[PDB]
């Protein structure tokens, strides 16, 4: 059968980038060519693959990490990036293999008054390890001073609200994003490109 | 975890809040700036008090970094910003009380009525009515009794109030650490900085007045020429020698001789270059007169305009029963949102509007990349000075013919550049003994250099000395005259109008020079010239986040104020001017007085 890619990137919402979703592909056969061949999407950025060639292989599992940021970070969802994303939301790793897609979607997720649905984490104590996801929702103590779970002076709440409006620039519209990573392990290989 | 390591910290927080409540109060404004309604009064209201309680907190938050333990000045500038509260230092019965007298000037001010004595039933307020007569009247005594009137009846009232907000001011900046009031104010001109850039709130007073007396022989020259010509309008009130009775200055107050023009003009048989009608011919629109500025910053290498500044902007009077507010304005709205709301005419005066309100949004999109706090120009002077520059350049007779508002065989009179000088003059030189003086009595007051019993006795003494006016009626202490200028009775410092105008030629002559222009600067348009736009674009990106010495000498090459580049735009007249003057008295004896 054919691959839900519709599902992910014709889907009516997107997660915040704090709580990127994830969806495994597995048994089934991916035609690319409706990707990278359209004119939809203003970012299709390919590291560890070709994207040409991705018809004619064939992975184990493919996973499609999806979310919304301002265009100004899209830049951060790239192998060896840094900044509020990278560091404390999304990492992707330097040996990065798969693609990343993006369209702006100011249309779906702008409006009027503003839409406060989407976060993302602008405090936390590490940087993210490359795939990882943080969801938690623990005081950022600053100083050396503990917080017990009370906001003030050096204690703040980590995740803070993106506010799309229609009429924001090009830089701060939003942004959905779909992180493509394949993998190859010793398994049977069940999403492939179509056969002739 | 250091004391930067946490303001930095506190700083992210601020950003993106800041950020997000200032967006909706920008955008609320702009609803009810193009749609006057009490709807959208409310959520501007409701929101704009949203932004000052956010604010307010931030502020005493800020204040537990204590500044001496931040190096990094860039962090040390936005705390600065913080830590500012002004009004708050107060009692809660001596700020209400200051609030109080601010608001009871305010609106004595503007309800502020006299009548003409020839016909008691004959009354005006200032902005429609006095304003008419005190702007194109040429009747001595017409003029006379509506100046007189306008200090008699409204500056009376002011005195009281103006002495006790003198005291709370001075007490407000004292709790501040400041001075006075005025040191307070000079504030505005500090600048902690690197080695050689720092600049200190007396270091203004001085510059001020070293410029000053550069500027005092080019002004002498235009006051005795000007006073020559109005002899022949009021032979009997004008003495050749002395002062310029107040009343006969071409508005309310002689803040600017703008309106002396039409008596003063060298040459009155050659007409002003005015491209109108231009224009019109050629069937332009609002729509036109923007792309043509927009064409002008992109051909010295600037940015476009956002794709969003053409679909959100109000660039004409709506007129389906909208109610809007038409000055023209340059709004940051935040968030990349630039626009601009003017109701537009095709006019060679809105078409230059234009030019100047557009070089508002080209210096907002430079420093937008700039922390929120550092998002403004160097110092208060700078952002209107960069837009009075890009004024010079599109009225240039060389522009005009580029962009075929004029032929390509205009013939460049040269009694066609003294009319425009002297025009210039008129405005941009006559303004600056009036900005000075009028900030210097307000100097003296708030360091207690002018004890209230001599208030309106030194007031005049400088008006004499200072800029060659004489008051045509005696004024004891019960009036208080410089209360009756908007800007003195609504609580807002003057000297931004001296600075800025020094800064606007310094900036002009920078970039000419370096679009390797060739003749007098009067006749620059640095169009074309990609060279000059990134000079500009050094100093623009800035916003405040550097001290303003550093940001000016950025551009221009020197690190403080120089009337130089000023008095080489009005060579040509300085020179003519002289040579007018050459059988006459130059100066003024401050002794003689109309009432005499
Ligand atoms: C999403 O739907 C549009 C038409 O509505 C289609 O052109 C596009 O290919 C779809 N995307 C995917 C990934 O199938
Ligand atoms: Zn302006």
């Amino acid at each position: 059968n054919l691959c839900p890619f519709g599902e992910v990137f014709n889907a009516t919402t997107f997660a915040s980038v704090y709580a990127w979703n994830r969806k495994r592909i597995s048994n089934c056969v991916a035609d690319y060519s409706v990707l990278y061949n359209s004119t939809s999407f203003s970012t299709f950025k390919c590291y560890g693959v070709s994207p040409t060639k991705l018809n004619d292989l064939c992975f184990t599992n493919v996973y499609a990490d999806s979310f919304v940021i301002t265009g100004d970070e899209v830049r951060q969802i790239a192998p060896g990036q840094t900044g509020k994303i990278a560091d404390y939301n999304y990492k992707l790793p330097d040996d990065f293999t798969g693609c990343v897609i993006a369209w702006n979607s100011k249309h779906i997720d702008a409006k009027e008054g503003g839409n406060f649905n989407y976060l993302y984490r602008l405090f936390r104590k590490a940087n993210l390890k490359p795939f990882e996801r943080d969801i938690s929702t623990e005081i950022y103590q600053a100083g050396s001073k503990p917080c017990n779970g009370q906001t003030g002076l050096n204690c703040y709440y980590p995740l803070y609200r993106y506010g799309f409006y229609p009429t924001d620039g090009v830089g701060h519209q939003p942004y959905r994003v779909v992180v493509l990573s394949f993998e190859l392990l010793n398994a049977p290989a069940t999403v492939c490109g179509p056969k002739k | 975890s250091t004391t930067e390591d946490l303001a930095k910290t506190f700083l992210e927080k601020f950003n993106s809040e800041a950020e997000e409540l200032s967006h909706q109060s920008s955008l609320a404004s702009w609803s009810y700036n193009t749609n006057i309604t009490d709807e959208n009064v409310q959520k501007m209201n409701e929101a704009g008090a949203r932004w000052s309680a956010f604010y307010e907190e931030q502020c005493k938050l800020a204040k537990t970094y204590p500044l001496e333990e931040i190096q990094n000045l860039t962090v040390k500038r936005q705390l600065q910003a913080l830590q500012q509260s002004g009004s708050s230092v107060l009692s809660a019965d001596k700020s209400k009380r200051l609030n109080e007298i601010l608001n009871t000037m305010s609106t004595i001010y503007s309800t502020g009525k006299v009548c003409n004595p020839s016909n008691p039933q004959e009354c005006l307020l200032l902005e429609p009515g006095l304003d008419a007569i005190m702007e194109n009247s040429k009747d001595y005594n017409q003029r006379l009794w509506a100046w007189e009137g306008w200090r008699s009846e409204v500056g009376k009232q002011l005195r009281p109030l103006y002495e006790e907000y003198v005291v709370l001011k001075n007490e407000m900046a004292r709790a501040n650490n400041y001075e006075d009031y005025g040191d307070y104010w000079r504030g505005d001109y500090e600048a902690e900085g690197p080695s050689g850039y720092d600049y200190s709130r007396d270091q203004l007073i001085e510059d001020v007045e070293r410029t000053f007396a550069e500027i005092k022989p080019l002004y002498e020259h235009l006051h005795a020429y000007v006073r020559a010509k109005l002899m022949d309008t009021y032979p009997s009130h004008i003495n050749p020698t002395g002062c310029l009775p107040a009343h006969l200055l071409g508005d309310m107050w002689g803040r600017f001789w703008t309106n002396l023009y039409s008596l003063t003009v060298p040459f009155g048989q050659k007409p002003n270059i005015d491209v109108t009608d231009a224009m019109v011919d050629q069937s332009w629109d609002a729509k036109r007169i923007f792309e043509e500025a927009e064409k002008f910053f992109v051909s010295v290498g600037l940015p476009n305009m956002t794709q969003g500044f053409w679909e959100n902007s109000m660039l004409t009077e709506p007129g389906d029963g909208r109610k809007v507010v038409c000055h023209p304005t340059a709004w940051d709205l935040g968030k990349g949102d630039f626009r601009i709301k003017m109701c537009t005419k095709v006019t060679m005066d809105d078409f230059l509007t234009a030019h100047h309100e557009m070089g508002h949004i080209q210096y907002d999109m430079a420093y937008a990349v700039q922390p929120y706090l550092l998002r403004n120009g160097a110092n208060e002077g700078f952002h209107e000075a960069v837009g009075e520059i890009m004024s010079l350049s599109a009225a240039t007779p060389n522009h005009l013919k580029a962009i075929g508002l004029l032929p390509p065989d205009f013939y460049e009179d040269s009694e066609t550049e003294i009319n425009f000088l002297l025009k210039q003059a008129l405005t941009i030189v006559g303004t600056l003994p009036f900005t000075y003086m009028l900030e210097k009595w307000r100097w003296m007051v708030f360091k207690g250099e002018i004890p209230k019993e001599e208030w309106m006795k030194k007031w005049w003494e400088m008006k004499r000395e200072i800029v060659g006016v004489v008051e045509p009626v005696p004024h004891d202490e019960t009036y208080c005259d410089p209360a009756a200028l908007f800007h003195v009775a609504n609580d807002y410092s003057f000297i931004r109008y001296y600075t800025r105008t020094i800064y606007q030629f310094q900036f002009q002559e920078a970039l000419c020079q370096t679009a390797k222009h060739e003749g007098p600067l009067h006749k620059c348009d640095i169009s074309n010239s990609t060279e000059a736009g990134q000079k500009l674009l050094q100093m623009l990106s800035l916003g405040k986040s550097e001290p303003w010495t550093l940001a000016l000498e950025r551009i221009v090459g020197v690190k403080n104020m120089d009337v130089r580049p000023l008095l080489n735009y009005f060579e040509p007249l300085f020179t003519w001017l002289k040579d007018q003057n050459k059988n006459s008295f130059v100066g003024w004896s401050t002794n003689w007085s109309p009432y005499a």
